[PDB]
RNA sequence: GAAAUUGUUGAAAGGGAAGGGCAUUUGAUCAGACA
RNA sequence: CGUGGAGGUCAGUGACGAAGCCUAGACCGUAAGGUCGGGUCGAACGGCCUCUAGUGCAGAUCUUGGUGGUAGUAGCAAAUAUUCAAAUGAGAACUUUGAAGACUGAAGUGGGGAAAGGUUCCACGUCAACAGCAGUUGGACGUGGGUUAGUCGAUCCUAAGA
RNA sequence: GUGAACAGCCUCUAGUUGAUAGAAUAAUGUAGAUAAGGGAAGUCGGCAAAAUAGAUCCGUAACUUCGGGAUAAGGAUUGGC
């Protein structure tokens, strides 16, 4: 069991420097968002406040 | 050297221009330093009935002068203070003017 | 096993490790170099007068906009800083690193820190939430310690050739001078 | 001792709110003890927790 | 287990940038060679 | 001149250390580059005569991954507010109990429900990660327990409509 | 409870005490105020702020599709026992 139990601590390891809040936090950081700089803005209509 | 004191503490020269939610809070913080002055200790215990007669009239309504009792007593073993520690109580009394610092005797 | 690059006596020397220890880099790298070089027993008490806001460490480095105080004459530095938090660690490295050296038989009184070095961990990876919905790290740089401690040791003919003209010089003097 | 359980499960026994029910604290050890309703009611007819009555809202100047 | 980047020790320089070219001093360092 | 593979050749070098990597140590070539020593490491790799191509990078607001300066800085300031002893603990501004002080003030910070979520509900153990401070505590983590219907609903009927 | 009232303010039953904190009170801020004499001279412009306000009684113009205008304007008063 404590070498078992041990294995558990070896593999938690990768995902607590990733700051993953449990074994099942599969959240996907998007590489490079869409509405943050694909435009253009000029007078008028702007896309955000 | 165990030695029990009466004292009158003026609290209202303590507490002058202090905002009002943060009076009745800082008196507190007066005794522990006032304490600190006479007997010569950090750790100084405030009695339950103490803290009643301090928040009485709210936080912003705190005495002009209060009439303490200070005891010095020795400190348990395995404790990182040192072997002498304060314990301020009040004493109830009609006016707290008028009185100066006093020796209780002990038995 | 190994350490930095040391230049001394491993018979007489106990050490001590902290891997991944999550504090501050800039913190626990000040509050080694102010300890650095010091008798273990001196380095102990001031420790502990830290704590107590009697004695402040110099930022020398890692000390842009940091605000000023007095305590820093000693060392001659107007930026001082008293951080907590890594002084419970480090000091708990040379209870450790004094534990070390009565399992080897060491004298308490000579012994003396020698070594200590501290650098970066593999940082935490935790985001956060700004405007527009944009996603910004939000991390940590924990830090490895390591020290070693050392007693210290009550201490601190070369041929030359000339030529023959300068082999007659010596000579003629030594005839002449009595 | 954690003692939400028994703030809670008392209040739900003598049917007042949580704000009422009153757990001395020289007896943390037989309180903790207690983890069914049915030793609350003898914990409390004998004396260690009890009810804590109204508070006034008199009439007399109305 | 390379580089960016960082720590400790050691050497060196530093009056509003640093680094480069030609020549030599200074300190450190290094193979060749007479039999 | 250099790199990846091919046909030859040196009966080429090699666990007594092959490639790779580091090296203000040495030599050669005007140069692309080639050779040697030292340190690391552990298993295959060269010279020459030719053959072949997914063959040489500093730039493309280049592509994927990684790390800095800025910087222990900006900041963590709406929702009136917390205080003292005791127990628990290696540890307490934050956990539990008692004593105080206040607030939401019946179009509530209260008592239930529809969509929606799916075990969060409760107990026992327990803190590496998360809870932008802390943590002994939690809607976290580990293991289990828990929803009972002739009458409450669905099921039946029809509306706009399919 | 006050009041025309489920307004605002305070309280009882019920619930919460959670929102990083400690010490000092420089400038500039954000939020909220008071100011002698004069009263829009400020300014694109009375922007903003001040003034008036609940209630009973007296009183109400030009105009008008005769219904309105109207709380027009303006003026006296308000506690306690």
């Amino acid at each position: 069991r404590s070498k078992a139990d041990r294995m558990a601590k070896m593999e938690r390891r990768e995902r607590n420097r990733h700051a993953k809040q449990g074994e099942s936090d599969r959240h996907n950081a998007v590489s490079l968002s869409k509405h943050l700089f694909s435009g253009k803005r000029g007078v008028g209509k702007t896309d955000f406040r | 050297d165990v030695v029990t004191r009466e004292y009158t503490i003026n609290l209202h020269k303590r507490l002058h221009g202090v905002s009002f939610k943060k009076r009745a809070p800082r008196a507190v913080k007066e005794i522990k330093k006032f304490a600190k002055l006479h007997m010569g200790t950090d750790d100084v215990r405030l009695a339950p009935e103490l803290n009643q007669a301090i928040w009485k009239r709210g936080v912003k309504g705190v005495e002009y002068r209060l009439r303490l009792r200070i005891s010095r007593k020795r400190n348990e073993e395995e404790d990182a203070k040192n072997p002498l520690f304060s314990y301020v109580e009040p004493v109830l009394v009609a006016s707290a003017k008028g009185l100066q610092t006093v020796v209780v005797e002990e038995d | 096993a190994r350490y930095g690059a040391t230049s001394t006596n491993p018979a007489k020397s106990a050490s001590a490790r902290g891997s991944y220890l999550r504090v501050s880099f800039k913190n626990t790298r000040e509050t080694a170099q102010a300890i650095n070089g010091w008798e273990l027993t001196k380095a102990q008490k001031y420790l502990e007068q830290v704590l107590d806001h009697q004695r402040a460490i110099p930022f020398r480095r890692f000390n842009s906009s940091i605000g000023r105080t007095a305590q820093g004459k000693e060392f001659g530095v107007t930026k001082a800083r008293w951080p907590a938090k890594s002084v419970k660690f480090v000091q708990g490295l040379l209870q450790n690193a004094a534990a070390n050296a009565e399992a080897k038989g060491l004298d308490a009184t000579k012994l003396y820190v020698s070594h200590i070095q501290v650098n970066q961990a593999p940082k935490q990876r935790r985001r956060t939430y700004r405007a527009h919905g944009r996603i910004n790290k939000y991390e940590s740089s924990p830090s490895h310690i390591e020290l070693v401690v050392t007693e210290k040791e009550e201490a601190v003919k070369k041929v030359v050739r000339l030529t023959s003209r300068q082999r007659g010089r010596i000579a003629a003097q030594k005839r002449i001078a009595a | 001792a954690n003692l939400r359980t028994q703030k809670r499960l008392a209040a739900s026994v003598v049917g007042v709110g949580k704000r009422k029910v009153w757990l001395d604290p020289n007896e943390t050890s037989e309180i903790a003890q207690a983890n069914s309703r049915n030793a609350i009611r003898k914990l409390v007819k004998n004396g260690t927790i009890v009810k804590k009555a109204v508070t006034v809202h008199s009439k007399s100047r109305t």
